[PDB]
RNA sequence: UGAGUAGCGAAAGAGGGGUGAGAAUCCCCUCCACCGAAUGCCUAAGGUUUCCUGAGGAAGGCUCGUCCGCUCAGGGUUAGUCGGGACCUAAGCCGAGGCCGAAAGGCGUAGGCGAUGGACAACAGGUUGAUAUUCCUGUACCACCUCCUCACCAUUUGAGCAAUGGGGGGACGCAGGAGGAUAGGGUAAGCGCGGUAUUGGAUAUCCGCGUCCAAGCAGUUAGGCUGGGAAAUAGGCAAAUCCGUUUCCCAUAAGCCUGAGCUGUGAUGGCGAGCGAAAUAUAGUAGCGAAGUUCCUGAUUCCACACUGCCAAGAAAAGCCUCUAGCGAGGUGAGAGGUGCCCGUACCGCAAACCGACACAGGUAGGCGAGGAGAGAAUCCUAAGGUGAUCGAGAGAACUCUCGUUAAGGAACUCGGCAAAAUGACCCCGUAACUUCGGGAGAAGGGGUGCUCUGUUAGGGUGCAAGCCCGAGAGAGCCGCAGUGAAUAGGCCCAGGCGACUGUUUAGCAAAAACACAGGUCUCUGCGAAGCCGUAAGGCGAAGUAUAGGGGCUGACGCCUGCCCGGU
RNA sequence: CUACCCAUGUCCAGGGUGAAGUUCAGGUAACACUGAAUGGAGGCCCGAACCCACGCACGUUGAAAAGUGCGGGGAUGAGGU
């Protein structure tokens, strides 16, 4: 759910946080935090290649089966638990070998549920098998691209997947955002849809919420001087002068293909981008 | 060497020395890289009296002058050194 | 108000000391031309 | 030259004596005055002797100058427990091998450095012309080792060590508020003073004080644990009686882990108001030293990031407790008895010792930071303390600056109420249009407050009572021009243009209608990525994955976002 | 020095405004809903240390190569250090 607040000041007219209904304990496990540095754009120059990132809180990770290469111990899931590092929360799993694992969470489930992950599994929403065994049509997340890397493709909150129907090699599977990638047949993947599916209704509201992120503001393209930004110049308020609206480089951004054309992925799409 | 003689150099008679020595507690300058427990070394085997403590501070110089030539002292570093009950002193007597 | 020579022991004797001077190939041409010359306080 | 001219760097001294050749500027004394949430102390950043004594005095002191942070000559800093290294690690840095690149090098693995962090054993007095949780006087504590003494095991059918191996734990945000205790402050009991010559006070009159550790024992406010036991394990590179998972038994607290502080201890110690001898190379200290309690208030500290809530979900490795692998023949424990290193320690650290060319109204972390009134670190005046700020004298003009009064009129002055004047603290009454329903709104506009008594008021906090505190509310009455009498505390109210807002920027002319901003969109990108910085390697993006990133346009909210693909 | 970042510490005297949420009383068939008390979140409000730099005056071979005196904005956060 959503909460809306009351407008007790001007800070507050817009802004929304969620409900928290789907977590459930508060200080995590200790023995899966793994360190954080906010690095702020940088690089290892140490040059700041990334605009208008840094600011941001105390981050801390935790770590995360985007593989589930252990199989047919089923899982039951004891809590799900908040993190700081994308949309989705993660639900607390606890094994039957004691292997307590982070595991991202898909919705519909809750404390105590059997989650296996063998390629006999079953198709309720946690258990994880490879592509040939999913039938056609079903909610699918977590999918990776080469067989066991870890479960690059989809995972951000409320997202899902299909399977359009398949051969032996590969698996179709209609993506999120309608791209149909021939995806490899013996690659893992999980079943249903990510959990928390209303982080997009969380209307920000304030401003520094963007930088309790965080996120440094960005300053546009009528506004740098015409040295720093290939927009900039005038007496103030110019009109977007120059034809093709340029980046702070030299390039279009309205529609200009970046995908490498000599590229692996002309083969790999049946459909591609439904724009 | 390390020889307990060429540690010490001398002992130090100012004001201080006046009133330390009365109290079984001796002044002496120590070389500048000669530590705590070396100092031992030298009372009990040169004077052969026992020592109760030793204690050792060390200066810095100070940056003298001579008309336009200025220049700095060397470093001291002097210990107080304790003895024993029922032990003499040796000293210039 | 504040003027730049705040002091430091250690941020002048890392920046501009001995062995970050011996350290690059570049930064011992350094410590050649406070040689030839013949200066007295080599890199501060 | 200007010219004996501008300037002499905010800010009270005065008087007696002394020193010396010379005194306003040097010393001493006595009055007075200033800071007192700083101009106090303690200790960093830095400085490198500026510290102390004894002499000088040319030079530096914005003036003299017997004086100095100046000159000389000596003296001056004591640590197993304090900061730092014989401990660990963060961003970062260096980096065997390795990878890229005409060279030089760029990056980077294992490793290692690197506190502002984590761990960590000592305290209360004395002391000098100079050092102190160091010297010293009493207690302690920490680790290691045994020439010694005892206690208890076991002799590989094995006491124990038990790890760089595995776990646990260290281990963490912010906001708010009880409690509980201590710092700290102030009455009643006490103990040393004292009775005062200006009217009255042997009188509920006056002055001063009224204590104290770290370790030890004993329990304790209180906090957690999720309860504790047994049993089995597809895990935890290898192992495990350790931890995690599962099944029962007992669950009203049994059992553990932690605590601020109280209490006899510590101490038949050593401070303590004041008495301050001999004279001493006349510091005048040593010496002598009574009572030393109860009560009330009380945090900005602690218990303690403990509790509750909130989201923006809140460092890592060792010290430390365990469990195996491996050692292993003599070991664990207690007491006696040893050993315990390197550097740092003087002095200024809101300043005249540092950063400002200067001893320059400026800038410099953090920790201590009292009383009356008071909410408070406001503001005023004072204790603790420190300070007289180093050219003054004497006239009382022009004029400048800083202020303070101004009759009568009040914005006529002026581009413009610029500026000043004005409003202000609580308590109460009362408060509109408009709205996004919260405001606006301290709207507006008004009234009350000083004192005495009823009256150890009503009633609370605290205490057994005694006792204090904290006190509305009122009735009588007083006096003033004046009752928040002083100082510090908002001036409002209409109507417009711009911009939602709090914020940010042109350090050193322009804070704004500029920029930011949430929201809105258009677009690209399926992840060895879109764009990035790179010659590349590497890395950001990111331990992210189209409800996410990058780019552009516009800027809350409400109503909307009309027409043209000819050009480009 | 300053602009930005990263890591780790530290600072913010006092008093107001009162939401979300809860509890209770009422309320429906359960909801809804309504009022009391409880509750303290907030780039809220006032205002000091602090940071800034809008007025004015001064100073302008300055006490000062950017300040001083009266005033002023922010003052729990997009914070200062």
């Amino acid at each position: 759910a959503i909460k809306k607040y009351k407008p007790t000041s001007n800070g507050r007219r817009g802004m929304t946080t969620s409900d928290f209904a789907e977590i459930t304990t508060d200080k995590p496990e200790k023995s899966l935090l793994a360190p954080l540095h906010k690095k702020g754009g940088r690089n290892n120059q140490g040059k700041l290649t990334v605009r208008h990132q840094g600011g941001g809180h105390k981050r801390q990770y935790r770590v995360i089966d985007f593989k589930r290469d252990k199989d047919g111990i089923p899982g039951r899931v004891a809590t799900v638990e908040y993190d700081p590092n994308r949309s989705a929360n993660i639900a607390l799993i606890n094994y039957a070998d004691g292997e307590k694992r982070y595991i991202l969470a898909p919705k519909g489930i809750q404390v105590g549920t059997e989650i296996m992950s063998g390629p006999e599994a079953d198709i309720k929403v946690g258990n994880a098998l490879p592509l040939i065994n999913i039938p056609v049509g079903t909610v699918v997340h977590n999918i990776e691209l080469k067989p066991g890397k870890g479960g690059q493709l989809v995972r951000s909150a409320g997202t899902s997947a299909q399977v359009l129907g398949k051969e032996g090699k590969y698996v179709l599977v209609r993506l999120n955002s309608g791209e149909v990638r021939m995806i490899l047949s013996a690659c893992r993947a999980s079943i249903g849809q990510v959990g928390n599916e209303q982080h997009e209704l969380i209307n920000i509201g304030k401003a520094g919420r963007s930088r309790w992120k965080g996120i440094r503001p960005t300053v546009r393209g009528s506004v740098m001087n015409p040295n720093d930004h290939p927009h900039g110049g005038g007496e103030g308020r110019a009109p977007i002068g120059r034809k093709s609206p340029m980046s702070p480089w030299g390039k279009p951004t309205l529609g200009f293909k970046t995908r490498k054309k000599k590229n692996k992925s002309d083969k790999f799409i049946v459909r591609r981008r439904k724009n | 060497m390390k020889d307990p003689r060429d540690v010490l150099k001398r002992p130090v008679i100012t004001e201080r020395s006046a009133d330390l020595m009365t109290e079984k507690k001796y002044t002496f300058e120590v070389d500048v890289r000669a530590n705590k427990t070396e100092v031992k070394d030298a009372v009990e085997s040169i004077f052969g009296v026992k020592v109760d403590k030793v204690n050792i501070m060390n200066y810095k110089g100070k940056s003298k002058r001579v008309g336009r030539y200025t220049g700095m002292t060397s470093r001291r570093r002097k210990a107080i050194v304790k003895l024993t009950a029922d032990s003499k002193e040796i000293e210039i007597f | 108000m504040k003027r730049t020579f705040q002091p430091n022991n250690r941020k002048r004797s890392k920046v501009h000391g001995f062995r970050s001077r011996m350290s690059s190939k570049n930064g011992r041409l350094v410590l050649a031309r406070r040689r030839r010359k013949g200066r007295k306080v080599l890199s501060a």
